[PDB]
């Protein structure tokens, strides 16, 4: 059944148990920004 | 995409002029604080915010819908750069 | 014998018929042996672009709809309408695939 | 908590009509108006053209010289036929057409009642030439919802042709749930509700009846009986 | 909080450039109008995924 | 950066054999990898997201 | 940090299939057994 | 062809299920009326849930306490099961303070009694103490609705409390079934069940009343309309 109409979903669905993981790989981790910041010594360009 | 963006793509020979003219129409407008603009004040752009409708910032916009109005005259070698310049600082300060 | 689209609509509404159901819609002063589908389809993109003749032009009915097809239908409208018209059309195109894949089944 | 909704109103004519509802607590705006749209769809009381009566015809695949029409084709039309009733005490009533000559029958050929209205004069019915005759006898109820000819079949005399009775004077409804936010609170919800009727209502109307059946409906878990 | 709104009002009109590496062609640069979301993602219309 | 700690298995006056589990590593469930989680999933397409 | 489950996150079961969380739906949006039993994860079948 | 008012009966499984039967109805209105009660129950029914707890000697949540077995993360995980009913509906938070020594087994009915407050599960299992542990604690319980997680709220009584995850809803699962009825000659007709299971603070009936309150007043805001 559908929760948003409560009528159902028009064909039959494969539903089960699976076992899933969490990987290290999170967007807390990732997300990153910069404005303006430290430069190079030698080029002057912006760090990495 | 853009309001219109077909009729300005159709107004010119070259887009690349078309963003030209749009650039150079936007840095009129910012360094006069709006003053020269053709628009009359019920087609001004608008934009909504928890005080209240304001006028829209953004130059850009601005100058697309210039555009659009047709008021505006493009082209190459139209008036010297220095008198340009000069008239627009005395009529608009 | 359906009337006009809305009446065929209303009827699979009421369970009356599937969508996949070959009935006969009365669409555009003509008679149309076709599904209730592939008229709603007619009216997505009618809506979208907003113009019914030029809709009508570009779409092929008597087919279901794949991806050479729609790639094709896309092509016709930037060329028919421009940019904004087929960004428009595009975007409601996303949302009722979207829509109907989700109660498929 | 957060403050009352505000409801704004946008109508076309008296046959399209938005209305929107901002803001929301999350999750109302299908809760809202997914019961409404089945309501609108299924429970607004109208009337529709039930069943035909024409001469020299024995089926509905017939057809009838004089006429460029099929049989078909004249209760298409008669599909579309929209007609009030002012008094809530009629319930059904017959309609009488005669034509003669070549002349475009519309809906106004049809003879005056009383306290029946005909809300589309200019539809057209059928076209006649040169020694065309028609004589039509309509039977018009009132309902709710859409009603397939087979299931009913009522028709009065003998050749009587039943016709699918469109009851809903509810053409079409659609909604969407937007999100939108008030404050630091970014998960609100907003409900747009699209009506097309076919005029008999208009769509406030038509909304402000299927609002009054569901608070009814919800009233009928007051008193436990058992 | 009026930060937040003030920051609505900067970027009013602006566009940002998305690109994903490998940039194999020029559509694997775009730009988009911003839309401000809670959260740390990224959200991508589904329309130019094959593009990028 | 993930946290490694270990979880007793056992109470006061059990008895135990030997080999027998006393205390649960990470991921780890009575003696048996533990890596995730079981869900409940259905297979289906929902709204484009 | 405690961190839980959010939007950008990855998931994998044993066999291949990895994802992003896309969306976090509330409880009665999700689809459910005729019994009320909602489901936990939406897995698209294209990916098989 | 208007309908007669349907029955409705109700039947009740101590204060935790209930299931409520309205007959008959029209074609269709089972899943108009059930569905968006299902999602109102699901969301919306106000309860209480532990907002906070503070624990002697303890500074923070990834620590553990001598003769205790579980750590604090998994103590804060257990006493996220405890369900506590409000006898006065004025009453906003409470206070519980437990005191234990060990070795014995802490459960949610050593709990020292509080006015107008009541523990609907006592067996539930909070800690296990050897001899020489000592367990102090003071949770705070406050009423709320929805899912608000310990980040939001930050709610801290003392310097070393622990935020807690709050879980409001009182109600665990809905159901409705629609089932084929008639009345005389009128056919396909609807019979509409709502079954309800709750955690015992909230009895059924009184969830379902909520609901139906909710519904109704979120119906009234279509009586004002407004130009555009
Ligand atoms: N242009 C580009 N796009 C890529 C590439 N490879 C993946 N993608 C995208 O990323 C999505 C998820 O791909 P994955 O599901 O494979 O995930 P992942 O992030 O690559 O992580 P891993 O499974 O590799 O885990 P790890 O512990 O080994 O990572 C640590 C070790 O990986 C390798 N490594 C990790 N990060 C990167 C990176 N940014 N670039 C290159 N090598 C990377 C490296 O050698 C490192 O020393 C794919 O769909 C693509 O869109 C790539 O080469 N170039
Ligand atoms: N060295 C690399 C490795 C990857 N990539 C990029 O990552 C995509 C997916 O590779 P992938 O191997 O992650 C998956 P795909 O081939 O799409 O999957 P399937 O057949 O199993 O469904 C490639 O199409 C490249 O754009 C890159 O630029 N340099």
């Amino acid at each position: 059944y559908d929760g948003r109409t409560g009528e159902p979903i028009e064909g039959p669905i494969v539903v089960g148990q699976m076992f899933i993981m969490k990987l290290y790989h999170m967007v807390e981790d990732k997300m990153h920004a910069r404005s303006t910041g430290p430069y190079s010594l030698i080029t002057q360009q912006p760090l990495g | 995409a853009e309001p219109g963006i077909d009729k300005l793509f159709g107004m010119v020979d070259s887009k690349y002029r078309l963003t030209v003219v749009v650039a150079k129409r936007a840095q009129q407008l910012l360094r006069h604080g709006f003053k020269n603009t053709v628009l009359e004040p019920e087609e001004r752009p608008k934009m909504q915010t928890l005080e209240g409708l304001f006028d829209d910032p953004n130059a850009v916009t601005w100058a697309m819908k210039e555009l659009l109005t047709g008021r505006l005259v493009f082209g190459e070698n139209l008036v010297p750069e220095d008198r340009l310049q000069k008239e627009m600082e005395r009529l608009y300060p | 014998v359906f009337a006009n689209p809305d009446e065929a609509l209303l009827a699979v509404a009421h369970g009356i018929v599937d969508l996949q159901d070959v009935v006969t819609v009365r669409y555009m002063g003509k008679r149309l042996e076709t599904s209730p589908g592939r008229i709603l389809f007619a009216r997505i993109v009618a809506e979208a672009v907003e113009d019914e003749k030029v809709a009508w032009e570009l779409i092929q009915l008597d087919v279901p709809q794949e991806k050479n097809s729609l790639k094709d239908l896309v092509y016709q409208a930037f060329l028919r309408l421009g940019m904004e018209k087929t960004a428009r059309l595009l975007d409601a195109l996303k949302y009722y695939g979207f829509t109907f894949s989700t109660t498929s089944g | 908590k957060l403050k009352a909704p505000v409801f704004t109103v946008r109508t076309q004519g008296r046959e399209y009509g938005e209305f929107v509802l901002e803001p929301l607590e999350r999750g109302f705006g299908v809760t809202l108006g997914n019961p409404l749209r089945r309501i609108l769809l299924s429970s607004i009381p109208g009337t529709a053209v039930t069943s035909v009566y024409i001469e020299d015809v024995l089926h509905e695949f017939s057809t009838i010289p004089g006429v460029k029409e099929d049989v078909v084709e004249i209760i298409l039309n008669l599909k579309e036929l929209v007609v009030r009733f002012l008094n809530p005490s009629l319930q059904t009533v017959t309609l009488l057409l005669k034509a003669e000559g070549p002349k475009e029958v519309k809906a106004r050929d049809f003879l005056p009642v009383a306290d029946v209205e005909i809300m589309n004069p200019d539809l057209h019915i059928a076209t006649l030439e040169e020694g065309g005759r028609l004589n039509m006898e309509v039977r018009v109820d009132r309902g709710v919802g859409y009603v397939p000819a087979e299931k009913h079949g009522i028709k009065d005399r003998i050749n009587a042709i039943p016709v699918d009775a469109v009851f809903s004077p509810v053409r079409r409804v659609a909604f969407q749930v937007e999100d939108t936010r008030l404050g630091q609170r970014t998960d609100l919800d907003k409900l747009t509700l699209r009506i097309w009727t076919d005029g008999s209502v208009t769509p406030l109307e038509a909304l402000n009846q299927a609002v009054e059946i569901l608070r009814e409906h919800l009233t009928y878990f007051s008193n436990p009986q058992a | 909080d009026e930060v937040w709104d003030a920051l609505e009002e900067v970027i009013h009109g602006k566009v940002v450039l998305l690109n994903r590496a490998p940039t194999l062609h020029r559509l694997g640069i775009q730009a988009f109008q911003p839309v401000l979301v809670e959260g740390q993602s990224i959200q991508l219309h589904p329309l130019v995924c094959e593009a990028f | 950066g993930t946290a490694l700690d270990q979880r007793p298995r056992v109470v006061v006056g059990q008895r135990v054999r030997k080999g027998d589990l006393l205390a649960d590593g990470p991921a780890s469930e009575n003696g048996f990898l533990a890596l995730g989680q079981n869900v409940l999933v259905a297979i289906m397409p929902f709204d484009g997201y | 940090q405690k961190r839980k489950l959010q939007v950008g996150d990855k998931l994998a079961n044993r066999h291949g299939n990895k994802g992003v969380v896309a969306k976090i739906l509330p409880v009665e949006d999700m689809p459910h057994l005729p019994d009320g039993t909602p489901v936990d994860v939406i897995l698209n079948p294209l990916g098989v």
